């Protein structure tokens, strides 16, 4: 508390957009392409 | 008769990147570091 202090570590970059996932409502559902797209962890 | 006098007013004005003089940018080197504190800033601040 009241200190600042240098840390390594797993962060985000600063002003990182990332990626946006957008999910919509139905019937027949409507998806994207999400559950095909691998992604690296 | 002349009496020569020299009075020093400056010196040479030195800043330490404490980081690479430490560690010369090694990971392992700055993680072994940072168990010793704050040193590296408080060496930037005492020199600034
Ligand atoms: C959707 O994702 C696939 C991979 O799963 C990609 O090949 C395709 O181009 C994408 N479609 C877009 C972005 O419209």
């Amino acid at each position: 508390s009241n200190i600042s202090l240098t840390y390594t570590g797993l962060y985000p970059k600063a002003n990182d957009l990332g990626k946006q996932y957008i999910f919509s409502d139905g019937s027949r559902l409507f998806v994207s392409n999400y559950s095909r797209q691998v992604e690296t962890f | 008769g002349v009496t020569q006098e020299f009075i020093e007013t400056t010196i040479q004005k030195i800043t330490v990147d404490c980081k690479q003089y430490v560690c010369n940018g090694f990971k392992k080197c700055e993680d072994l570091l940072k168990e010793y504190g704050q040193f590296c800033s408080k060496i930037n601040q005492a020199l600034h």
